[PDB]
């Protein structure tokens, strides 16, 4: 647990890191927790997946959402059993003139499975004729990436997200 | 894939590094505005350039999508405004130079200056001192001085610059399809394919000439209460039944006849309604009068602020080095930044301006979740309409003495009520002629029915028919009056100053009306209601994503600027004014001058 919860440094949303783990007293009386929101309760071994996106895209991480989050980034299934815990790093995840080591992706020929990953990197491919490597018009590169600063509202602000899986 | 989604999906991409590049120099303008020195200044230009290449770019990309394929409405509303062509339109050399005259007027109004006939030595600029003689002096022969002399020196520099900038504007609007630059001013008030709220670039024109016409009878009482009260700090030099000198009107051009007051007050003997002293026995800081307005502003169900607004505001006047700019605005930075500039005081029209700037954020913030390129009001007139409502409402007895500033008691009569009315009117109603006229011979210079060897006797032919204000001097072609004003020698329309005026007391009407007020229309105040908030965040939280026809049916009821509201806002003074007036000659004639004798 100590790992993936103080480290120094998350993973990016469009590649998460992932751990099967071979104390939840502890995890309460701790940081302000802005949302602690669960649903599966009120086992063999357990799965503890981690990121960072933007505030108003938290209530994006939940059975039955939309969004370029849920859609292209990071599903949850209908019968979801884990839960999900998000705060905020509004101090250890930000800098002057951007923290451009975040990326999302908001471009996809299709919708994702739930508990899946997209790591591929093919130039997107929007309008008839095709692109064959190389950006332009109608062909996009589908890895943006947020632009954390301090002077943004709560809502722009990084959000660190962690999510525990049962079975 | 069809035509749509391809927009849909370039759409996306833009509003992202829009938003990076928008906020990025907002940032850098800020940090120049509030801290000058000489690496700022590079560091503002850096982005500014940096944003205006980005936008030409993408605009330049844009036009790859024919629009008459879109069948969607908001896909359609950012793709048209988004491949706007603008300027760069003409050659090269056009362009060129349309950039350097602009820039030779903007220079020539800023800079230019008049000396005194008998020691030449000692000139004198417009802002800090010129226009300090004309609103202050009560001296006949130097106000006429000044007048002249600033149309005579500097008006007669910028004529022959405005000869051609006319005809390179009207060129680059006809390349456009627009038929000419009065019309691509005139196409912002523009709907097309709703089929109920449609509108015509040239409707306006008929609709701001037919509520024109429902004002004079009001305008002219004004008039002539103002002329029988002059006629007594100037004897003999005004005429009962003649118009009014053009250099008498309290500033250089008579925009405002606020100046005025001092002449004109009905009773002189009332004091005005003025909480500054209560304010300093109550050691008010510049703190608390932000904490009210922002009370003021969550009593009708509006949010509260960002808290991030509080932290980076730069609300008080700095230490000793850090020069700044002290003129009150309100930025919205971008991805969720919303920021108060001003150097507030602690009097009573920082206590307004308050309200005013915090109404402006509070617009600021209900749109921020539309998409980029449609967070404005509805048209040119919305933002200040809503910002004006707020400073309308919180300068009432009613408000003023619960909130602390006046004693419980002390109940007001009705002579000084008849006196803030008539200050109301001397610079809400005595500013739409002016606007009306000075529109419109703009629009028929543009257009072609005023050849360029008839603009000075037209021009004054207008003034004293619409207006009723005769010129002190003969000005024959050489003079180019209009162009020594701010708005015509730099560039920018002047007829939103005119439906805002409206807007505003249609706004005011329908908020009052909700929060189930009984008296008089001056003496309401939405505060502690929330029916208004919410018929109001119902219209704020929209942006341009609907046409104005709608947005402004959303809070009032109709779907066109009414003027009924206005003279129900003056109705008491209206009244006053036609029993003080029945001696009195209520009119003009257009014939008298003060020099045909
Ligand atoms: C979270 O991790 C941090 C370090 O990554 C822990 O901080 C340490 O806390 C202990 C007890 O408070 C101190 O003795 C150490 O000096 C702290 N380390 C540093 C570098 O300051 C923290 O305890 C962890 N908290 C939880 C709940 O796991
Ligand atoms: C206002 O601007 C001035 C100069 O533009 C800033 O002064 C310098 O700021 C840099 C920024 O890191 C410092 O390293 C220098 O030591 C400062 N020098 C002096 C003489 O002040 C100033 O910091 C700006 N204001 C604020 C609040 O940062
Ligand atoms: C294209 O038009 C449709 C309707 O004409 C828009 O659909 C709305 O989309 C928003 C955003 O998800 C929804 O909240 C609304 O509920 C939708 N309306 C309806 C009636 O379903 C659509 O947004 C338009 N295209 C774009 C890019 O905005
Ligand atoms: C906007 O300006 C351009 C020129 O800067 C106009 O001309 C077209 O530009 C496109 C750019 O790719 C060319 O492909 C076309 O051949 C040009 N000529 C046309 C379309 O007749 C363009 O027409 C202007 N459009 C608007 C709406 O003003
Ligand atoms: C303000 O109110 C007073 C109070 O009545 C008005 O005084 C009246 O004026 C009329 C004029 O026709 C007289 O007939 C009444 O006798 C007056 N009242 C009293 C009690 O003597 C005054 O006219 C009002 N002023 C304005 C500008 O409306
Ligand atoms: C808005 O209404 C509230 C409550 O109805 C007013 O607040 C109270 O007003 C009463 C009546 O004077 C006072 O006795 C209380 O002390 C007030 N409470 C507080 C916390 O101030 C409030 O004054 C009204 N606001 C306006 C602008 O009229
Ligand atoms: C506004 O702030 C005050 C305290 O500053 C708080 O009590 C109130 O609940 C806030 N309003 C809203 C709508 O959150």
């Amino acid at each position: 647990f100590d790992e993936v919860f103080n480290a120094t440094r998350f993973a990016s949303v469009y590649a998460w890191n992932r751990k099967r783990i071979s104390d939840y007293s502890v995890l309460y009386n701790f940081a302000p927790f802005f949302t602690f929101k669960c649903y599966g309760v009120s086992f063999t071994n357990v799965y503890a997946d981690s990121f960072v996106i933007r505030g108003n895209e938290v209530r994006q991480i939940a059975p039955g959402q939309t969004g370029n989050i849920a859609d292209y980034n990071y599903k949850l299934p209908d019968d979801f059993t884990g839960c999900v815990i998000a705060w905020n790093s509004n101090k250890l995840d930000s800098k002057v003139s951007g923290n451009y080591n975040y990326l999302y992706r908001l471009f996809r020929k299709s919708n994702l499975k739930p508990f899946e990953r997209d790591i591929s990197t093919e130039i997107y491919q929007a309008g008839n004729k095709p692109c064959n490597g190389v950006a332009g018009f109608n062909c996009y590169f589908p890895l943006r990436s947020y632009g954390f600063r301090p002077t943004y509202g709560v809502g722009h602000q990084p959000y660190r997200v962690v999510v525990l899986s049962f079975e | 894939s069809t035509i749509e989604e391809q927009a849909k999906t370039f759409l996306d991409k833009f509003n992202h590094e829009a938003e990076d590049l928008f906020y990025q120099s907002s940032l850098a303008s800020w940090n120049y505005n509030t801290n000058i020195t000489e690496e700022n200044v590079q560091n503002m230009n850096n982005a500014g350039d940096k944003w205006s290449a980005f936008l030409k770019e993408q605009s330049t990309l844009a036009q790859m999508y024919p629009l008459q394929e879109i069948q969607n409405l908001t896909v359609k509303l950012q793709l048209q405004a988004l491949q706007q062509n603008g300027s760069s339109v003409l050659s090269e050399d056009k362009s060129k130079r349309l950039n350097t005259i602009l820039n030779t007027m903007s220079t020539i109004y800023s800079t230019g200056k008049v000396c005194n006939p008998d020691n030449p030595q000692e000139c004198l600029l417009l802002e800090p001192g010129l226009n300090e003689i004309m609103a202050n002096s009560l001296d006949y022969n130097e106000r006429l001085w000044a007048w002249e002399s600033w149309r005579s020196e500097v008006g007669k520099q910028l004529r022959p610059l405005y000869e051609e900038y006319v005809v390179l504007k009207n060129e680059m609007a006809r390349a456009n399809h627009y038929e000419d630059y009065g019309d691509y001013w005139r196409g912002d008030y523009e709907v097309n394919g709703v089929d109920g709220y449609d509108y015509s670039r040239g409707q306006l024109i008929e609709d701001v000439e037919h509520t024109f016409e429902e004002i004079k009878p009001l305008y002219e009482h004004l008039h002539a209460y103002v002329r029988a009260k002059l006629m007594n700090a100037y004897p003999s030099y005004i005429s009962p039944i003649g118009c009014l000198p053009a250099h008498l009107l309290g500033d250089m051009w008579g925009r405002f006849w606020t100046n005025l007051y001092s002449l004109t007050v009905p009773f002189g003997q009332k004091p005005n309604i003025d909480v500054t002293d209560a304010m300093v026995d109550q050691a008010w800081d510049a703190q608390r009068i932000f904490k009210e307005a922002e009370k003021f502003f969550v009593s009708v169900g509006l949010p509260n602020m960002t808290q991030g607004f509080w932290e980076n505001s730069m609300l008080t006047d700095p230490g000793n080095v850090q020069k700044a700019v002290c003129h009150p605005t309100a930025w919205d930075l971008g991805k969720g930044d919303f920021r108060i500039l001003m150097c507030t005081k602690v009097t009573m029209d920082d206590f307004l301006t308050a309200h005013h700037e915090m109404g402006h954020i509070q617009y600021d913030m209900a749109y921020a979740a539309q998409p980029f390129l449609l967070r404005n009001g509805a048209n040119e007139g919305f933002h200040e309409a809503v910002g004006e409502i707020m400073s309308l409402s919180a300068a009432t007895p009613k408000h003023l003495k619960s909130i602390g500033l006046l004693s419980p008691d002390f109940q007001e009569d009705n002579e000084t009520e008849i006196n803030f009315l008539l200050k109301q009117a001397l610079t809400i109603v005595g500013t739409l002629p002016f606007t009306y006229m000075l529109e419109k011979w703009r629009w028929m210079v543009f257009k072609g029915e005023i050849p360029k060897d008839q603009w000075m006797k037209k021009w004054w032919e207008m003034k004293r028919e619409i207006v009723g204000v005769v010129e002190p001097v003969p000005h024959d072609e050489t003079y180019c009056d209009p162009a020594s004003l701010f708005h015509v020698s730099n560039d920018y329309s002047f007829i939103r100053y005119y439906t805002r005026t409206l807007y505003q007391f249609q706004f005011q009407e329908a908020l009052c009306q909700a929060a189930k007020h009984e008296g008089p229309l001056h003496k309401c105040d939405i505060s502690n209601s929330t029916e208004a908030g919410q018929k109001l965040f119902n219209m704020l939280r929209l942006g341009k994503s609907e046409p104005w026809t709608l947005a402004l049916e959303n809070v009032v009821g109709a779907k066109n600027m009414n003027v009924r509201p206005l003279l129900n806002y003056f109705e008491p003074l209206f009244t006053w004014l036609k029993d003080q007036n029945k001696n009195s000659f209520v009119g003009w004639s257009t014939d008298w001058s003060p020099y045909a004798d």
